[PDB]
């Protein structure tokens, strides 16, 4: 079995620059040809095989070259050997975009009223488009911060403007829901000169 | 042109068969080419199971050789993937290729002794521009898809990655950026899919 390594995890690139992603293989992959192949994997997306893209190397180091990267590179680069049976990946390596500061809209979402007839409600808080990837966020019930109770899932960095978004839910009872009034999502961002608060009154 | 639409159930039991089925278009699986599967684990790491070729061949991952076989119906345009004794650690997203150009779309199939079950959909509802959505909750397996007035409106769409809930069930929001003036007068829906129960979801957005 041929080994495929790829040192990187991920690259970071400023737009416009170019960058090299990096694979090595256990045993040569000349027989004049060689045998590797490089893929992209766009977020969501079967892998798909790769004039600003140019390959180089000689028959065990081998190096992507993208050339002046764009917002619409990012993804995970894959090499395979088409050498020999069985055929064998690199673990990939994500191209990241390092853009300026994006501060984030902040939105807040009650519980739905069809929610609430099964006694859970989730109140939703939405960061858009925002950079760098870092960001805090709090909830707080009736003024009292919210512990335990919310979860954050964020995006892949978007193709268009390297962005990332976030959703954070807080999940409560429908009885703790009612018991109370004021809903608050505080956000803390680099982009922020003063965290940011988005509320509700419930009802 | 060529184009490969994988089927099969998206979960399996610990313990047995996995099968799924690559349906080709606008190409025959026996004038040419080699027919692969190919599986993603969580984590990225891409595996090459084994293939079959136009005449009918086989050649199998030697990490496999025990529990798969590939297989074909030429006058279905169809092959076919089976793993025996699935084990958690076959939870991938599958996919079947010609040769290494052209893929088809992968189906998660995740083993599970767990029933599928359908999302509840919840509207997520706004309060120049504003964000509106769906909260697409308590459902198995994974994936839902999510495209907004029937993929007519696509651009501003965030739609987050699954995240299981203690319960065992998986839930994301899809978010959509909208002209605030034009929330009395268009209509927004979003429609949730979930093939692994083949069940469909429309739920229309409205300002509170």
């Amino acid at each position: 079995d041929i080994v495929m390594t790829q040192a990187a995890p991920s690259v970071p690139v400023t737009p416009g620059e170019s960058v090299s992603i990096s694979c090595r293989s256990s045993k040569s992959l000349l027989h004049g040809n060689t045998y590797l192949y490089w893929f992209l994997q766009r977020p969501g997306q079967s892998p798909q095989l790769l004039d600003r893209f140019s390959g180089s190397g000689s028959g065990t180091a081998f190096t992507l070259r993208i050339s002046r990267v764009e917002a619409e590179d990012v993804g995970v680069y894959y090499c395979m050997q088409h050498l020999e049976y069985p055929y064998t990946f690199g673990g990939g390596t994500r191209l990241e975009v390092k853009r300026t500061v994006a501060a984030p809209s902040v939105f807040i979402f009650p519980p739905s009223d069809e929610q609430l007839k099964s006694g859970t409600a989730s109140v939703v808080c939405l960061l858009n488009n925002f950079y760098p990837r870092e960001a805090k966020v709090q909830w707080k019930v009736d003024n009292a911060l919210q512990s335990g109770n919310s979860q954050e899932s964020v995006t892949e960095q978007d193709s268009k403007d390297s962005t990332y978004s976030l959703s954070s839910t807080l999940t409560l009872s429908k009885a703790d829901y009612e018991k109370h009034k004021v809903y608050a999502c505080e956000v803390t961002h680099q982009g922020l000169s003063s965290p940011v608060t988005k509320s509700f009154n419930r009802g | 042109d060529v184009q490969l639409q994988e089927s099969g159930p998206g979960l399996v039991k610990p313990s047995q068969s996995l099968s799924l089925t690559c349906s080709v278009t606008d190409y025959s699986i026996t004038s040419g080419y080699y027919w692969n599967w190919i599986r993603q684990f969580p984590g990225n790491k891409l595996e090459w199971m084994g293939y079959i070729s136009y005449d009918g061949s086989n050649n199998y991952n030697p990490s496999l050789k025990n529990r798969i076989s590939i297989t074909r119906d030429p006058s279905k345009d169809q092959f076919f993937l089976n793993l025996n004794s699935v084990t958690t650690e076959d939870t991938a997203t599958y996919y079947c290729t010609r040769g290494s150009l052209v893929w088809g779309q992968g189906t998660l199939v995740t083993v599970s002794a767990a029933s599928t079950k359908g999302p509840s959909v919840f509207p997520l509802a706004p309060s120049g521009t504003a964000a509106l959505g769906c909260l697409v909750k308590d459902y198995f397996p994974e994936p839902v898809t999510v495209s907004w007035n029937s993929g007519a409106l696509t651009s501003g769409v965030h739609t987050f990655p699954a995240v299981l809930q203690s319960s065992g069930l998986y839930s994301l929001s899809s978010v959509v950026t909208v002209p605030s003036s034009s929330l009395g007068t268009q209509t927004y829906i979003c429609n949730v899919n979930h093939k692994p129960s083949n069940t469909k979801v429309d739920k229309k957005v409205e300002p509170k």
